């Protein structure tokens, strides 16, 4: 079981070196790069007593580059792999594509192409990204479409991270996830979002942080990444592979867009008065506010779920748990798929980092949900889209770099049709 | 004489038979070398009804191990008797099925089936006569219901006569571990119910009401489950292990329990089944273990039987006892219960005995039951089945390996089919 | 009984350095050269207490030589017989044939005819060699014309290496084989063929050792060679000469190419584990994945094939594994030579080699099966031929030498007269 | 036994041998001096095929050093290994060519071919069996490439049987450090085409490629780039220099790699290549070898590989390996990149691997193809000649040395001859 990981524009980096620091220390590895099967998949032996890093560090604006070049974890990654632009997209899509893609997307599909000759249990990818950037929008989805033509069987993970409803960092992120999405609705197989202001709430409320930084978020984000990969690491009762995910998750080829969210978050002097069990863990998860998208679920129905689980859990419990969440009639599973429950479990308990907010726990859990409840986060994305749309806002600068409207036109009617196939199903 | 040869499909089919090569190597007295230290010379004369004697008085399993996944070969090799297995027995592919039933029948599977037909070929021809092979598997996921039912078919064209014995463990409603359950199981049944003279359909809800009710035990793991069902597969094929004064082959119970070449999914069962805080409370005696025999929830399927009449039913009790009071009792549940036997046969009662009873234990039994309550299993995972099939969810990723809707509705033509054969005799 | 040895090119060195490892500690022989017939017809006794091999490693490159003479193995072998040439032969039957083989023949062939008069019951010969490279393939039938015409009615065993389908050293091969083989057709009794890659996947999947070299290789060839000359080394129930091969192999004086397979070939710890037996060895061997040379027997028929076991085996089980392998249908022997089976039994058992990757085993078996499984090689040879003879690539090098294109035109037809009669006998 | 000896043509070739003795000489054990103090004994054997023995376990090469100005002498003898070489053999001219490759070849050259001529009489009988001629120039200038050229076509009068092996440096269009590389260029090939049976086309771009890529150095000299030459001239001539278990003359590289005589343009190349700073983050495995062996950008050519067709390529390995994953790997780039490789040979691979890898190293290679790439160079800078030649431009100094434009039009006849017969095979 080999997995090949790649990072694109600034959320990308944050997420590389914060979901890169606890996987080192998961597998003993010093950050110096040295000191037997588990840590493969993401580590290759490199000669004699000494590892290197199974991922792709690209992004237009070196001025991350350079800091992880300078940081503490320089001996850690390949120098090659930490892949240098020339100037940034601007949080332009067409940019980031068209003009500055390009020119360097043939070093770094080249690049992907001779790390993955000598693999042999490649079993897919993982893609780290943000639609609400320049970089992460406009040069993920060249390589997107360039990858799938070649390979397209193999399967791929996309973490994005999209806009909130009312929190937003810029203007033009609307038009940048626009464009996106049309052309990462045919390729990408499955794409699990993150929410940005979803964080603000979790760490504000039960871990009572008031001020944290994206240091304290991507520690989250890497080890919520770290427990759906962490069945081919160590071994498990009821191990999944990476393509369990693909299938009990996309019943149609089009609506590939769970949600997710992650329980225990419990802080250190929380964590000795609060009894760990199984019980409240399955209900916290499914509470609409501990989610990683703020998407309300009672608005719609869910169609499947998975219940992958960490550290000494047995399995009895956590089917009393799944089968008493089915008889509250709070929530409403949907008549297409009724037995939407996948359960695993993993021995290798949950890891922590040294000074960090998050505490030790004996047993976690993470969750990939499907369901209808995305609908009103796109419904809502068309409506302020089409504010500025209207009046031709922002749509100087791509048709500037070379664009026109009709890409755009036919983004909006894209929306418009995958608002109607989400309403039908939730019927 | 008369040779078994153990096959493990799927996931569980290597667990589930890790446990069936524990328990019977105890009685037997193997160490887990592979040399013997048993205490009685009874014990060596039928080793080779499972065993290849060996240099240096070892002795090696004829134990098939198949899966998709090295993750089971590598655990099952760090086990307690992992050693004693022989390592080319131990093939395997590189990727998983990912609970597809398609890709592990037609395209994944059939890389590796050419693999292990020719293993098969070996083994088969190293013994004298084999008598029927034991496969173990499960219907829920794609390896062990996919590959695990195509071998199934491949043999029984080689062998149109000799005798395929299958342990299966089938989904449940309630106790639900996997998303692709009804759809797996719908389409290993269609070959499981035509190629398999027998099937021993066994629940995992069973399982975990069995070992609250007696067991009492308080954190019940895979391993106390495996040690319920791997006596139970011990106690079926122990008269031509030892000898008694009744001996009962394997195909001897078919003969008396299949009356219909479809109808041979079977209700199994085991005894004594005691707490170590209520083991010295208990009796013994063969009264004590018959009332609890034939309970209605004793058996290893949630199907209650008094909503259903047995059409036949075995108890091969085992250890020294007295035969006398064994028929009567046998005669006592058919006549005090008889509106819960079929009125059309006189007797459904099949009695079996052995001298030589497992390590520990002085009198047990097994229960083997082809009986009507087993159709409200069959029906519910069709609804379950039903359900999704109409709106064609979750068949995408068939279509992709060659599969058609088509197969599903004949799958659902031989669904049907056979839940309303147990109707006709009920 | 008395034969005599000779090892050309680079192929017959490896199998020379390799092969005569074991029968030095067969016969109890320390390397230093010294510790009552079983030995006699290999090594001679030399005065008192000290022994000399039967054997002449002639080759043009003196590169591997040099090595044999400053190796571990010098007190040995004798100073004289280690021939050595001026220039290598560069993959050129011509070269190795013409001119660099006349003014080093004369030398050759009267150093074999002294060794030969004092022997007096010189059986016969086998020659070591390689028609995929130079020297084995233009000076090997030099020698093979001239001592032909001298002696003529003596056996000659050619252990030639043949090219795979695929896999392939150099890219003149298939000219340094065309040639030679018309030749070696009408001087050569039998000649017993070897494939590289055929060993390749041997050791992969059933020794499971997964970087081995030339050296492991030779030593299983070295003992392949060893059995079938075991019978008159030490005493059988049902001995078996050099001669014998020469009768119930060879139907038609043309038709002289046996296949060849051996087993068992177990690793150390996979042989406890696994029953040594004459049931599976004796259906090992006609696997046809275990075999020397990859060949699917199942598109031709078998003609005759020799049973040759090692070790306490008793004669009665050995005939009732034949008589079982007779009804596999799997298999289908021809009309024309239906009991084409030839037992044979030595109570010496197989050796084993301190350090080597084979383990010891009570029982073994060696086979030369001779069948119509050649016939595609041949085939296939003929047409990659075709491809490069169309173009007269590779030509003016041989034509430099002195060749034209009459005799590759001759040697072309010689395969042509070849595929006819054993597409005619395979009916 | 198989001597060679060495000759250096031109500034560039005086140079770039300088180099080829220093890597050579630090494998071998040899003292600046000339003595030995080798750690093993097999360094000792084949001395010989380049070095003679002198007195006091004193060893001298076999380097013919020529020039038409003394400024590459005085340096040379002044280097690390400059006292090393022979005085005698360092025979040179006063007056410099001035990039003129009429002066070099009939009138200024002349002078010095008598005085060069009788001292390779006296090696060439010192030596048990020359084997062939190791010359090194470059096509740029008039002392390399007009009088280099000279005795190629003496020499072969001699020697009609022998192997002339040249390691040539070629100009190139970006990188063009003279003004007369053209029609320097244009009259070397038609004497190096028709003469040597073998020679290696080297570019300076490659060169300076090669470097920024992998190597990483910011401020590599002359003396970086004669590493990376000087180490393929060591890896092609080792097979006869070390034992092997497979050795390859210097000949048997001419029979599969020279399928015509005039076809022997070879491309050289060379692995591992890492700096410094990504030395440790690499796998030394004969895998990672492979893919970078046959990279786009490895070889010591500007010609994309891409655009052309391999006829036939060598890959002479060196260091202890196992070869059976080797010959899987070369199944693979001639089996995976088909469309690559000409279909009318079934194998357009070489092999070859020795034992004793270099000082610091463990596993290295050397590649060696003759493709279809190369004739995007040759008619490049014959685009070059035709363009300054039509007009008659910078000729009038080649008539005054006694030459015509007759022979310039010849030259562009095989020129344009040699660019279709690539043409033809592709
Ligand atoms: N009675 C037992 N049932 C088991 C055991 N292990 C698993 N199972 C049950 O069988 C169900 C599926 O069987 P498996 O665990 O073998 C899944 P499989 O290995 O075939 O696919 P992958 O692991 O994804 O490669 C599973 O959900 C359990 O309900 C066991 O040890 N004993
Ligand atoms: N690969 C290398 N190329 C070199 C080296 N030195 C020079 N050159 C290249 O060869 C080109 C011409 O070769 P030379 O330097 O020998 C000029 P030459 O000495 O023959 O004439 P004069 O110096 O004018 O007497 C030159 O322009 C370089 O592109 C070197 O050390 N290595
Ligand atoms: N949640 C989270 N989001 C991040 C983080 N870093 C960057 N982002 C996302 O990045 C977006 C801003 O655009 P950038 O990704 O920084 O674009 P860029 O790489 O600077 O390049 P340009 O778009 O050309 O300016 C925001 O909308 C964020 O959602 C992070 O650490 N955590
Ligand atoms: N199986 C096996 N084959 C070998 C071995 N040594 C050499 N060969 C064969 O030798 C062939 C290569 O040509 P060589 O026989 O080495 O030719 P050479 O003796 O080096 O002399 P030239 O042909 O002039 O280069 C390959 O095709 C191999 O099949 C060995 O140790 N084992």
């Amino acid at each position: 079981r080999e997995c090949i990981s790649i990072h694109v524009g600034q959320a990308g980096v944050q997420i590389g070196n914060a979901c890169w620091e606890l996987y080192c220390l998961e597998h003993g590895i010093q950050p110096d790069g040295q000191m037997d099967d588990s840590f493969n998949t993401f580590f290759s032996e490199t000669g004699a007593g000494k590892h290197v890093p199974r991922a792709v560090f690209v992004d237009l604006e070196p001025t991350v580059i350079d800091e992880v070049r300078t940081g503490t974890y320089r001996q850690l990654f390949h120098p090659e792999q930490l892949i240098t632009g020339k100037e940034d997209a601007a949080n332009n899509y067409a940019r980031g594509h068209y003009t500055i893609g390009k020119e360097i997307i043939d070093l770094v599909l080249d690049r992907i192409r001779k790390l993955a000759d000598q693999c042999t249990g490649l079993q897919g990818f993982l893609v780290f990204h943000s639609f609400g950037g320049g970089t992460g929008s406009g040069f993920t989805s060249l390589l997107m479409e360039r990858l799938s033509v070649d390979y397209g069987k193999k399967s791929k993970l996309e973490f994005s991270i999209y806009p909130a409803p009312q929190v937003s960092t810029a203007v033009v992120e609307p038009y940048n996830s626009i464009l996106t999405t049309h052309t990462t609705l045919e390729h990408s197989d499955c794409a699990f979002m993150v929410d940005n202001e979803a964080i603000y709430d979790i760490c504000r409320r039960n871990l009572d942080i008031e001020r944290p930084t994206y240091t304290n978020l991507n520690r989250l984000i890497g080890q919520i990444v770290s427990s759906i990969t962490a069945s081919l690491r160590f071994d498990g009762a009821l191990n999944v592979d990476l393509t369990e995910f693909q299938t009990n998750l996309v019943p149609y080829p089009r609506i590939h867009f769970p949600l997710a969210t992650y329980a225990p978050v419990i802080s250190a002097e929380k964590a000795y008065h609060e009894q760990l069990s199984v019980a409240e863990i399955t209900n916290a998860c499914f509470e609409p506010a501990n989610q990683m998208v703020k998407c309300d679920p009672r608005h719609g129905k869910y169609m499947a779920c998975c219940l992958l689980y960490r550290g000494d859990v047995v399995p009895k419990d956590v089917n009393a748990a799944i089968a008493t969440i089915k008889t509250k009639r709070t929530i409403q599973f949907v008549d297409w798929c009724p037995t939407g429950f996948k359960v695993g479990i993993n021995y290798q308990p949950p890891t922590v980092v040294p000074g960090g907010d998050l505490a030790k726990v004996q047993r976690a859990v993470c969750m990939l949900s499907n369901t209808t409840a995305i609908a009103e986060a796109w419904a809502r994305l068309d409506h302020k889209f089409d504010l500025m749309y209207a009046k031709r806002a922002f749509v100087h600068w791509y048709v500037g770099e070379g664009m026109e409207e009709g890409e755009f036109s036919e983004a909006r009617e894209d929306m418009a049709a995958l608002e109607k196939d989400y309403e039908e199903v939730g019927v | 004489m008369r040779e078994i040869v153990h096959i493990q499909a799927g996931q569980c089919g290597n667990q589930i038979g890790a446990k069936f090569w524990e328990v019977i190597s105890d009685e037997h007295g193997i160490d887990p070398t592979g040399s013997y230290h048993g205490d009685s010379d009874l014990q060596l004369e039928r080793i080779n009804v499972y065993y290849n004697e060996a240099a240096g008085n070892k002795y090696v399993p004829r134990a098939i191990l198949v899966d998709l996944e090295p993750g089971t070969m590598d655990s099952v090799r760090s086990g307690p008797f992992g050693q004693i297995f022989r390592p080319d027995n131990f093939v395997f592919g590189q990727s998983g099925a990912g609970n597809n039933w398609a890709k592990g029948h037609y395209t994944e599977g059939a890389e590796l089936v050419d693999s292990v037909l020719d293993v098969v070929r070996k083994e088969s021809e190293s013994c004298d006569c084999l008598q029927g092979f034991q496969l173990t598997h499960s219907l829920g996921g794609g390896t062990g219901s996919g590959m695990g039912t195509l071998l199934i078919s491949k043999i029984r064209e080689e062998y149109p006569d000799r005798i395929m014995n299958t342990f299966s463990v089938m989904p449940s409603p309630k106790v639900s571990d996997t998303v692709v359950e009804p759809y797996n199981a719908t389409l290993s049944v269609h070959q499981l119910v035509e190629n398999t003279d027998e099937t021993y359909s066994i629940d995992n809800e069973a399982l975990y009401d069995i070992c609250f009710r007696t067991l009492k035990l308080t954190t019940p793991t895979y391993g106390d489950l495996n040690h319920l069902v791997s006596a139970t597969m011990s106690g079926v094929t122990t008269c031509l292990r030892f000898p008694g004064q009744l001996n009962a082959d394997l195909r001897k119970l078919a003969v008396n329990m299949v009356p219909f070449p479809r109808l041979h999914f079977f209700m199994p069962g085991f005894a004594p089944l005691t707490s170590r805080g209520s083991q010295q409370y208990r009796a013994l005696t063969v009264p004590e273990l018959t009332q609890q025999m034939f309970d209605s929830k004793n058996m290893m399927a949630a199907c209650d039987p008094r909503h259903g009449r047995y059409l036949t039913v075995a108890a091969i009790f085992r250890g020294r006892m007295s035969m006398k009071e064994v028929d009567e009792q046998m005669l006592n549940v058919q006549n005090k219960n008889s509106s819960y036997f079929v009125e059309w046969i006189p007797n459904n009662v099949k009695t079996a005995v052995c001298d030589i009873p497992p390590r520990g234990l002085k009198m047990s039994a097994t229960f083997i039951g082809n009986s009507t309550a087993i159709q409200e299993l069959f029906k519910r995972i069709s609804e379950q089945f039903t359900a999704m099939f109409r709106r064609k969810a979750f068949l995408h990723w068939y279509t992709g390996e060659g599969m058609d809707e088509m197969e599903f509705t004949e799958a659902e033509s031989n669904m049907n089919d056979l839940v309303s054969e147990y109707q006709q005799y009920q």
